[PDB]
């Protein structure tokens, strides 16, 4: 059998979670999951530590699934020891245990239900591709993930043929004392419509306050920001400009009963493959005393099978660093009131955003004519619309196309002369125009 | 009040000085010492951190080199357990670069520089010896990547780059494949940032690839000039050493003094909250802890046993001093010193690898070229 | 013409050479290649780098 | 001779707690050359707002 001890911290639906254990169907794998649920408040890390090892010596559990409601990052770090010292798999499904830590122990069994800062950066570029935003700017602090965040963005820019223009990679240091003038001096170089900020939640308010002193926080800008700044989406510090874009995990849909079910499944199917291919039951010493002599038995093999897991057609595959290869992310946008509303959904490198047009700006109708307005399918050489083309939609079947012609080149020259923005769209009701029963149809 | 500054240090004899160190600070509103030895077991080590906090309510924790030869993982039980409450922990004798990240080690300050800060020595040593083409032999571990990451940043400041940044898996027995690529490279300056075990494999292979002969330079840190690596290092290893890194008592006295100055800073403030009484139900983060940690970086010591003790933005040492060994006649003899701003070479000369008295250029020209052509009718 | 110019370059710069044709047989362009999802040069341009 | 003018923007003194709106008003200024006209006291206030 497989010993799994799902642990819940704080307020949670234990009865609902317990029902998922019955609904957990792994007869095909033949895992024999001995799932045990223990609920206890956060209290102290010694209690957190002593809850596992004491219970480890009681049932000789094979894996641990840890859930929490508190947003303390220190829970993830403490859970690495039990993953490393005891060589027992630990799943950070929810709460502070799901706060992704970039660097873990080289021998840790810890895994987390979260995206990496490189995964959040990649989807932040998919948002700009969908709405044909290509102007760039990056503002980072000395936070440890700043190197990985910028490196992923820069690599993804040069590895694709889509026109990407990065203006500046502005870096701001907060350790300076009374460095507001200095922090303004570097921040004054920002002259791009779109700013990709990466800093702590506290620093963003300081950054936005300094940008408030400039005043060019949001008027036509669209700041795009990772979930680190958003933090608890309930508490908005009111210094975040309206229109902020963030990439948060699917906390709205994946509740605790959903995540606990995947936690049990992931540990069980990993052991079954090892119990079949390697055919060796992992039975380590459950005692925590004199762990130096307990390093003879190593279960590094189970790490390989835990990485690659298939369950209900979902690639619930982790990384060697503990992220998720295929997480489910939602793009949250600040509304007029201080509220985060889900606008998008990213899964398997697909962006199923619900906003077809991002909300002077005016709408323009168009038709299909031979030398005047020619509509073409989306460009396959690099993606989106190539040079000398503008994006236009058509409804039947809402499809984004590329429009080009004599009339459009007139529109492009007029647009940057009258200084206005536009969004073309083709006609569905008809053609140029005809008065039928005193009604006008088509472009007119 | 009764401010507790108790530490968790091994070397029972050294803890005697800690009691004297605390008493000396009192003669300089009250500091109490509750030093406790290091638990050999990691899991038992973490519990004892807060269990001793129950009867002490300590304001900061000091961790030192244990009797065990692990030399790493020792501060992990004392950093995360204290980091839950944002209790600052002092790295007396730890040199691993993992503890330099604020995201993972939230409350940790180091009184010694990490191994990854040697690359600050190397980059400034280049201009002293006029070297620009180098080969990096970093390892795949985080420690190897940190040295490569910081060395590259300094190189980009000079609009220069390393010729190759060859990385090898730690614990690899057959490293000749990596060094095979490094042979055709024109740079004759080799910088090795591996551990003591991994250095032995590199040295053994480099000997049998004839890479230890004349005209080759080996820049190497402290780990690879001692232990197993020294017994296979070739002559002319331009090593490195710390003046008093292995001396605990040198650092405890300076570390205690630095916290004492911040204690005086903590005397006047707004809404000072005492640390948690124990590990029972104190889920609070000790709001005052970040204030204690923030003022602890800015607290610079005017003097001390090891000179001025300044803390970096990441908690590392600032303006440290390094000693430049040299494997002359199988004996590491200092042929230089670091004053914290520039390299001050000693009066004596350097015996370079291969027994060359003159300083090797460290560069070469291939002459033999590989030329790629396409089939074009008139050309 | 190119080889005759190459021989002159070697004499005036004192170097030897090893002339080998291009494996791809193409001069060089930047290509997407979705199989690896990476931009790289092909042929003569890809053999220099 | 080719002359182009960006803004003729006006801004107010007598308004109480007008610093927030006077900064908001100054956002429209993007031209590199400014032809300022105010009092000496108001110049520092404008410069400190532009500061």
């Amino acid at each position: 059998s497989i010993g799994i001890a799902v642990i819940l911290v704080g307020t949670s639906d234990e009865v609902a979670i317990k029902d998922a254990h019955e609904k957990d169907d792994f007869h095909h794998l033949s895992v024999v999951p001995r799932v045990e649920l223990v609920a206890m408040n956060e209290t102290d890390p010694k209690s957190i530590i002593t809850r596992i090892c004491d219970l480890m010596s009681d049932r000789k559990i094979q894996g641990v699934v840890f859930a929490d409601d508190t947003d303390q990052e220190a829970i993830a770090q403490i859970l690495d020891f039990i993953s490393a010292q005891t060589l027992t798999p630990i799943l950070g499904i929810h709460g502070g245990s799901s706060m992704i830590m970039a660097d873990k122990d080289e021998s840790s069994m810890f895994f987390q239900f979260g995206p990496s800062i490189e995964q959040q950066a990649s989807v932040m570029l998919n948002i700009m591709e969908e709405y044909d935003w290509y102007i760039f700017s990056i503002v980072t602090t000395y936070f440890p993930g700043y190197q990985d965040f910028v490196n992923k963005i820069r690599s993804t820019i040069e590895n694709s043929f889509v026109g990407w223009e990065l203006e500046e990679v502005l870096l701001l240091d907060m350790s300076l004392d009374d460095g507001d003038s200095k922090i303004q001096n570097q921040l004054k170089k920002l002259q791009s419509p779109i700013i990709l900020l990466y800093c702590t939640k506290e620093e963003a308010t300081y950054i936005f306050e300094v940008a408030n002193s400039v005043g060019l926080t949001g008027y036509g800008y669209t700041w795009i920001v990772p979930s680190l700044v958003a933090g608890d989406t309930d508490t908005v510090p009111a210094e975040f400009p309206t229109g902020l874009i963030s990439v948060s995990y699917d906390e709205w849909d994946y509740g605790l009963p959903a995540r606990v079910r995947d936690g049990i499944a992931i540990i069980t199917t990993a052991a079954s493959d090892m119990l079949s291919e390697h055919s060796f039951i992992p039975e380590p010493k459950s005692s925590c005393y004199n762990t130096h002599e307990k390093r003879i038995y190593q279960s590094n093999m189970l790490n390989r099978y835990l990485i690659n897991v298939t369950f209900e057609g979902r690639n619930l595959s982790f990384s060697e660093d503990g992220y998720q290869m295929h997480p489910k992310l939602v793009i949250i946008l600040l509304n007029k009131e201080r509220k985060w509303e889900r606008v998008g959904k990213w899964k398997d490198k697909s962006l199923q955003m619900k906003y077809y047009v991002w909300p002077d700006h005016l709408s323009i109708v168009t038709l299909e004519e031979a030398p005047f307005v020619i509509v073409e399918s989306v460009d396959p050489l690099s993606g989106t619309c190539m040079r000398n083309t503008v994006p236009c939609q058509k409804r039947i079947g809402y499809i984004k196309k590329c429009c080009k012609g004599f009339c459009i080149d007139i529109l492009k020259k007029i647009s940057k002369s009258v200084k206005f923005t536009y969004d073309l769209y083709l006609v569905t009701n008809g053609k140029h125009g005809k008065k039928i029963n005193g009604t006008w149809n088509g472009m007119i | 009040k009764i401010v507790n500054i108790g530490a968790v240090l091994s070397t029972r004899k050294h803890e005697q000085m800690f009691r004297e160190a605390v008493n000396q600070a009192n003669k300089r509103i009250q500091l109490n010492a509750t030093s406790v030895t290091h638990k050999p077991n990691a899991i038992q080590m973490a519990l004892s951190v807060c269990e001793d906090l129950i009867s002490s309510q300590v304001y900061a924790i000091l961790v030192s080199h244990p009797p065990t030869p692990n030399d790493h993982f020792t501060p992990t039980p004392v950093s995360y357990t204290a980091g839950f409450y944002r209790i600052p922990v002092l790295g007396l004798t730890t040199r691993m670069s993992i503890y330099s990240d604020k995201s993972i080690h939230l409350s940790f300050l180091r009184t010694v520089p990490p191994y990854s800060h040697q690359s600050s020595v190397w980059f400034e040593m280049m201009r002293v010896y006029s070297w620009n083409h180098i080969i990096l032999l970093v390892s795949d571990d985080h420690e190897g990547r940190a040295a490569q990451k910081r060395l590259e940043t300094l190189l980009e400041e000079r609009e220069s780059k390393a010729e190759k940044v060859l990385q090898f898996d730690p614990g690899t027995k057959n490293v000749t494949a990596l060094l095979m690529e490094a042979k055709e490279l024109e740079a004759r300056v080799i910088i090795l940032s591996a551990s003591e075990d991994d250095a032995a494999t590199v040295y053994r292979a480099a000997a049998m690839l004839n890479m230890t002969g004349s005209g080759y330079v080996w820049l190497v840190g402290e780990r690879e000039i001692s232990g197993n690596a020294l017994r296979y290092a070739p002559d002319g290893i331009l090593g490195l050493q710390l003046i008093n890194g292995k001396n605990e008592s040198a650092h405890i006295s300076d570390a205690v003094g630095v916290v004492a100055q911040a204690v005086h800073e903590l005397l006047e403030k707004e809404n000072i909250t005492d640390p948690p009484r124990g590990c029972v139900g104190n889920t609070n983060i000790w709001k005052t802890g970040p204030l204690f940690k923030r003022v602890l970086m800015s607290s610079k010591y005017a003097d001390g046993v090891t000179g001025r003790v300044e803390f970096n933005e990441d908690g590392d040492r600032k303006f440290a001093n390094y000693s430049i060994m040299n494997l002359q006649n199988r004996k590491l003899v200092q042929v230089g010193i670091y004053n914290g701003t520039h390299v001050i070479p000693n009066d004596r000369k350097i015996i370079w690898p291969g027994g060359e008295t003159e300083k090797p250029r460290g560069y070469q020209m291939s002459t033999r070229l590989k030329i790629v052509t396409i089939h074009q009718e008139p050309f | 013409f190119c080889i005759d110019l190459l021989i002159k370059l070697a004499r005036t710069m004192n170097f030897t050479y090893e002339v080998h044709l291009v494996a791809d047989g193409k001069f060089g362009t930047q290509e997407r290649v979705n199989n690896s999802n990476k931009k790289e040069w092909n042929g003569m341009m890809g053999e220099l780098l």
